[PDB]
């Protein structure tokens, strides 16, 4: 019941609040910021921004943000994409007025003091080593270097030589410059709907409107290879797709699920997962290979990502992309596009039980489209796909233009032209 | 019109006040690891990973 | 007087001689080994084989290797290329058969002993970081990379993840495939001849014929871009060109004069250089440029190389470019072709000038093609290069696939697709 | 036929056992000098330059 209240304010804020009972509350802030709208010249302010949510500000100094939140049992935490960044708040149903006052200080009026900025330099060497620490997430960097020139390859942490010269000059431009209230939602989850306005109308003061235009992104087709001492391979290999929010991104979603997308059974041999089986067929050595989607606004990838030992690196990359050979010219059946769909439709459902996929998931509607959308219309989206729309999708992957990124020992590892 | 975790791949970093940093989404996917010999190495700045995010209370 | 005294030993080993009537002498051996020749699992060998010449040997330990040698006032220096390397050993006259056998027991009977090789790992990461503030240094290491896939691709330093981790065994296993007696030269400057061979027949009881093959080098378009602090950027931008020892080859060095390779009067404009001249017409502020020539036994590589500030980079690189295209459609006269050829006639004269110089000379004659070539026909060779060919030089290189390399601030600097 | 350093442009490192190490023929190229503004760093593990190589005696 009482599903969702959604509201635009005159100065472009997006409000959304749904009444629980439940006892604890939540509530969400929704910027459109992130890696993607710096430049060359400010790269890792973004990184530092993140880690910068306990600082003083003009209504509260670092003292009483930590002792405050924790005299309660709350929590404060950010997360970050290369589109967007959000700020949540999370405690029981009594405390949120509280709370909710210090999410305000955060983000409409922090100071970047000299000496806690400097103290701070050091943190971003740490974040950076602890996330480096799983070899898909350099691997993932590298890849969209390679995939575009600018504006959605720049890194999610900070350049090694920019450490320790993030100014604070700079944080108080990127903040002036992109966290306005036409380009912000709000969301609330135990709270009512006359109450988040109010808070609304307490960040309007500055920040009208647009901040800054970032730059469209443009493809490069490049490729960066890292050799070092890591015992397997990994490597990407992905083509331009289609951007969210249209009727080929369906497409490219359902693609996905037929050639496999994650284990469904805990030690399972992936019996449903095309991909899966045909590399086996030849490969008897350990390995796993999925289908790679990464949608954004205006562009997306979709691809392969093969982890595999030297030897046999490149048996595995070309007997995956051979797969996708064949159902670009027509070999599909329409039980495995049913049984697609149906891991599409469950999963989709599934990430939108607990209170923080719900919060996510109302964000991101908010900001890039401007409206929510009930569950059962997305699931008639999904049912709309026709066999003729998922061969196509495969069409382009394999006459498009490639990118590469591998890591590892890569002596037996083909290059993008072979 | 969706997350970009819906459609999963692209990966997010955390950073919380009182709980660990988190990396990505599906950057962990298994049946790599039922495959013989995948091991997280020992660090030195290192983490806890169930990082109290799923405690019983 | 006494020109040379060439000598092939049956065995295939070449000895070469000059009887000067200087107070000094001058030893060197030339061997085919070097980073071209190593493999995925052993990069870096060749590296840290030319930092341990004073390690421990059958013959002497490393102490009377450091002692005997400055008891005299003698010097032991070691050399490298992609292609070859070099032991030479100067003093003077009557100090020479003691440094002779000093210098046969470094290269034809080491040991590697492990407590030595492990306390040596850390002058990898002396000797590099010294080369590497240089920034043409890490530049040229790139450009290789992106324009071969294997075999010219290797760079002439340890890989950073490997540092710490090079082995006797690889040390032991290098030296028994390379250093072999049909791929090494020995060249004297003022010893006689039948002196230089009696020694020669002390290393012969192993190492008695070609050791193994390399890899032929296959060329990659690729483009590797390095985004820093330094406050100018460097570019270098190539095409595949020829083999030394070749007709063509000798066209793209008259070339090479042509656009400018050098200055030749101190703080002077560079009023004859072509490149030069072209790009500051419309570029008002400190840059360089350059001609770029790089010779190798099966290919080569030919371009431009820029310095500019940031902004400006884009600009001097297409401007740069261009003239090169004036040339390649006919625009040369035989008043610059001929003043090309007197740059190269009397650079090539000056550089035999030395006992450094003269030596090194030799030994790359040696073995390269197996034979000693007069100056005077080295000379004519220059003199038969047509205007023609020329022209057909700058053709292979506009109608050739590009390779690049980049560093800096590369906000500004095209892509080499653009 | 010739050298690398007659045809000038790929470069080569020396190690001695008395004297200091050298990177190269043509990477100082200069008439980037006479233009303003190159400077040399300061370093960490700095070198001589000169390096005993072109001495009086």
């Amino acid at each position: 019941p009482q599903d969702l209240e959604f509201t635009r304010l005159p100065n472009g804020l997006v409000i959304a609040s749904l009444e629980n009972y439940a006892p604890a509350s939540r509530i969400g802030l929704f910027i459109k910021a992130g890696s993607r709208y710096e430049d060359s010249n400010n790269l890792g302010t973004s990184h530092l921004l993140r880690l910068a949510s306990s600082l003083t500000t003009k209504g509260a100094s670092s003292f009483k943000i930590t002792r405050g939140i924790e005299a309660v049992g709350g929590k404060l935490s950010v997360t970050s994409t290369r589109e967007s960044m959000a700020y949540t708040v999370e405690c029981l149903r009594d405390d949120i007025e509280i709370l909710m006052e210090f999410l305000l200080n955060v983000t409409a009026a922090p100071e970047f003091r000299r000496w806690e900025v400097a103290a701070l330099q050091s943190q971003l060497r740490i974040d950076k080593a602890v996330a480096f620490q799983n070899p898909q997430a350099q691997v993932l960097e590298n890849l969209h270097a390679a995939a575009y020139r600018n504006a959605l390859a720049n890194s999610l942490y900070c350049p090694d030589y920019r450490i320790g010269k993030v100014t604070p000059d700079q944080l108080h431009y990127y903040v002036q410059n992109h966290f306005t209230s036409a380009r912000m939602a709000l969301i609330g989850l135990g709270v009512s709907h006359p109450v988040l306005k109010q808070v609304a109308e307490r960040f309007l003061n500055m920040r009208g409107g647009l901040g800054l235009s970032g730059a469209k992104a443009k493809y490069r087709g490049g490729e960066i290879r890292d050799q070092n001492g890591d015992s397997l391979v990994h490597a990407a290999l992905v083509a331009e797709s289609a951007a969210t929010g249209s009727a080929e991104a369906n497409a490219f979603s359902v693609l996905q699920h037929v050639l496999g997308a994650g284990p469904h059974v805990k030690r399972g041999s992936n019996a449903t997962s095309s991909l899966y089986q045909a590399v086996a067929k030849g490969v008897h050595q350990p390995f796993d290979v999925s289908a790679f989607n990464a949608s954004y606004s205006d562009s997306g990838l979709f691809g392969i990502y093969t982890i595999s030992q030297a030897a046999s690196a490149g048996d595995v990359i070309k007997s995956a992309y051979d797969q996708v050979k064949a159902i670009a010219q027509g070999n599909l059946s329409n039980t495995d596009v049913q049984a697609a769909k149906n891991k599409l439709k469950a999963g989709y459902l599934m990430s939108v039980e607990s209170s923080e996929g719900f919060l996510d998931e109302v964000g991101s509607q908010a900001l890039v489209a401007g409206s929510y959308m009930q569950p059962s219309t997305v699931l008639q989206q999904i049912d709309s796909v026709a066999d003729a729309d998922v061969i196509n999708a495969a069409k382009k992957f394999v006459s498009g233009r490639k990118s590469m990124a591998a890591s590892g020992n890569l002596g037996h590892t083909p290059f993008v032209d072979e | 019109m969706l997350s970009v975790a819906s459609r999963s791949g692209p990966f997010a970093p955390v950073l919380s006040a009182t709980s660990r940093g988190v990396a990505g989404a599906l950057r962990p996917l298994v049946q790599a690891a039922l495959p013989a010999t995948s091991e997280s190495p020992v660090l030195d700045a290192k983490r806890s990973f169930l990082c109290r995010e799923s405690l019983s209370g």
